[PDB]
């Protein structure tokens, strides 16, 4: 059933990661980014910013050398000015994604190599594992996780007291259906029949709040009264 | 750019027009602000509306019931970074 | 802190307020503002972006039941109030009352996304979770469950028998009661606790200002104010004033933009971090020593504030 389940779950990962188109947006924008921030560095190159034109041969061309250095010096003005902002900027970026990538190798170190505890740290559920893929300029995870359903109601109690001793669950819980006590682990429905072996003894049973009378069963009774 | 003076909405963002005003909450599209979302939407026409927030839902509290699952699903979901 | 005020300059009104030649001298600049307005925008989608990150993790709304059977706790200073419109905790309407200009040049101030109702209304959703479900919500469909059993199931993860709760269980629920009014007092007398929020508003409260009084900088002009030369000057010479006014205004907005984007991204940093708080601490029981307020980690609530989050820690 589990290896069925995870072959549905690999089969729909193919088809809806082939289907919708919007899914790599994180890692489309950003080469978008650098493209576009690019882009806008050559288009500074034909500002003439106040000097004569954005040649620099027309100048030269036209232009005396005791006139022309007061509007080369207004082109290297504002094109150095362009430079440095763009030096801003792709720095700037460039931290944001050195935060990315520590993000990227702690949830290597976590949700790959080892089973992690931290809830949607390793994606929503509980953790099982994860795979890496390689992706241009990036990284995708697949998170394989455990979720429950078909859940029901139970009516419960915190502890039992047989012979005057109260009884706690080992691990666990006591849940009744309405006519019988059962004990059962806290993620999955399965009841045991109420031993000693799967409980344990402490203190009499009139301060405890909600405990109800019911009976515990010895392993060792049947054992020694058909002897 | 070109006003009409067919239906205004005066909202805390500021004057919308071009859209119906809808009595429903649904959930958001895109952003304009101040609880205010809009789509395109039935005839069809571009709607502005207070957000959905979610499905309400209240699960019964008592001091003796408890929910115990039965069954579970194995279920893979991707995160790109 | 959660977010910042999301400012939105205008670029040639501030800088050419009201002259056509003027801002066809800045269209000889290039494309400097739409860089400016592109950043500004960019900052203005990541404060609703980290917002809505930080506070929307739930996929449904819940709330309380009216009987409120809790074995002795109590959560009346936490729980919201039906009796203000104003639909909030104490608590939240003490954070709204601790923490506390003119609009003429392109210095648009932007309402956020999310209103404070129902950043209260996530607020409640999670409160109501948290005590009707254990830890179990934030894995799949919320599970119900008597509330000192899942106290006993969180002392059983932190080492101790769950033996020790239920035959001490009413001195713990005073403890804990005695703990939240001291917690509302301690808000009710400290005034300096909450700066760590207020210097974040004064940040953005103190830099604008300065960029306005920029705006009576000579920089070597005749004068400050635009339609002065204006009046008095023929424009080949008006020119080379007016070229030293948009050189001097636009590096000041340039000195102004890169400083918001470096405050920025230090905020969005906090705001991971408080997300992670908010999946770790509230969604679950932390293991991590200290990352949960000091000693063995037990519960954590959420408040609202504006612009930023409050956890009560019980440990
Ligand atoms: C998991 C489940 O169904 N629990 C049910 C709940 O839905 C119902 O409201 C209550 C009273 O009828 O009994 C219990
Ligand atoms: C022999 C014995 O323990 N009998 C108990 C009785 O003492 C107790 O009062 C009652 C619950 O009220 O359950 C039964
Ligand atoms: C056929 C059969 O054994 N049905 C049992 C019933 O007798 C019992 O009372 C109940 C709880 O113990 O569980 C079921
Ligand atoms: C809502 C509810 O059932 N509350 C119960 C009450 O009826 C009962 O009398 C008491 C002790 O048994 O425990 C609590
Ligand atoms: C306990 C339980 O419900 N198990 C179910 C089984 O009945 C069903 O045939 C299968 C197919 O999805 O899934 C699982």
């Amino acid at each position: 059933l589990i290896a069925n389940q995870f072959n549905s779950a690999i089969g729909k990962i193919q088809d809806s990661l082939s289907s919708t188109p919007s899914a790599l947006g994180k890692l489309q924008d950003v080469v978008n980014q650098n493209a576009q921030a690019l882009n806008t560095l050559v288009k500074q190159l034909s500002s003439n910013f106040g000097a004569i034109s954005s040649v620099l041969n027309d100048i030269l061309s036209r232009l005396d050398p005791p006139e022309a250095e007061v509007q080369i010096d207004r082109l290297i003005t504002g094109r150095l000015q362009s430079l440095q902002t763009y030096v801003t900027q792709q720095l700037i970026r460039a931290a944001e994604i050195r935060a990315s990538a520590n993000l990227a190798a702690t949830k290597m170190s976590e949700c790959v190599l080892g089973q992690s505890k931290r809830v949607d740290f390793c994606g929503k559920g509980y953790h099982l594992m994860s795979f890496p893929q390689s992706a241009p300029h990036g990284v995708v995870f697949l998170h394989v996780t455990y979720v429950p359903a078909q859940e029901k109601n139970f009516t419960t109690a915190p502890a039992i007291c047989h012979d005057g001793k109260a009884h706690f669950p080992r691990e666990g819980v006591f849940v009744s259906n309405g006519t019988h006590w059962f004990v059962t682990q806290r993620n999955f429905y399965e009841p045991q029949i109420i031993t000693t072996d799967n409980t344990f003894v402490s203190g009499n049973c009139d301060v405890v709040i909600g405990i109800v009378n019911n009976t515990v069963y010895d392993p060792l009774q049947p054992e020694l009264d058909s002897f | 750019v070109y006003s009409t003076g067919s239906n205004v909405f005066q909202t805390r963002a500021g004057c919308l027009i071009g859209a119906e005003h809808v009595n429903n909450s649904y959930e958001c599209d895109i952003p304009i602000g101040a609880g205010i979302c809009a789509s395109y939407q039935t005839s069809q026409s571009i709607i502005a509306y207070t957000m959905s927030l979610g499905a309400e839902n209240s699960v019964a509290y008592s001091n003796n019931s408890i929910a115990i699952p039965t069954n579970f699903t194995i279920s893979v979901t991707t995160e790109i970074l | 802190p959660v977010s910042m005020t999301k400012t939105s300059v205008d670029c040639t009104m501030y800088i050419c307020g009201d002259s056509t030649e003027c801002s066809n001298l800045l269209l000889q600049y290039g494309s400097f503002c739409t860089q400016l307005n592109r950043a500004l925008t960019g900052i203005a989608v990541e404060q609703d972006k980290n917002t809505q990150e930080v506070f929307a993790q739930v996929k449904q709304i819940y709330k309380t039941p009216p009987i409120k059977d809790f074995g002795g706790f109590n959560f009346s200073q936490i729980l919201p109030d039906p009796s203000k419109p104003s639909k909030r905790s104490p608590i939240e309407d003490l954070l709204f009352n601790k923490v506390t200009a003119q609009k003429f040049n392109g210095l648009t101030v932007l309402p956020p996304l999310l209103t404070d109702e129902m950043i209260a209304q996530y607020t409640s959703a999670l409160l109501a979770g948290t005590i009707t479900s254990g830890w179990t919500f934030g894995a799949g469909p919320a599970l119900q469950i008597p509330f000192p059993m899942q106290m006993a199931y969180r002392f059983n993860g932190i080492g101790v028998t769950q033996n020790v709760l239920y035959e001490n269980q009413k001195l713990i629920a005073n403890q804990f009661n005695s703990a939240i009014g001291k917690i509302q007092d301690s808000l009710s007398s400290t005034p300096s606790a909450l700066g760590k929020l207020q210097d974040v508003v004064n940040q953005n409260a103190q830099a604008l200002n300065t960029l306005v009084k920029q705006l009576s900088s000579n920089f070597g002009a005749i004068s400050s104010v635009l339609n002065d030369i204006l009046s008095r000057l023929d424009p080949p010479e008006a020119e080379v004033q007016i070229d030293r006014l948009i050189t001097g205004r636009l590096q000041s907005l340039q000195t102004y933009v890169t400083q918001q984007l470096i405050r920025a991204a230090e905020i969005r940093a906090s705001a991971n971090l408080a997300a992670t708080k908010m999946s770790e601490c509230v969604l679950g029981q932390s293991k991590r020593v200290d990352f949960c307020g000091k000693g063995y980690h037990l519960m954590s609530f959420p408040q609202s504030a504006p612009h930023g989050v409050v956890f009560l820690h019980v440990t």
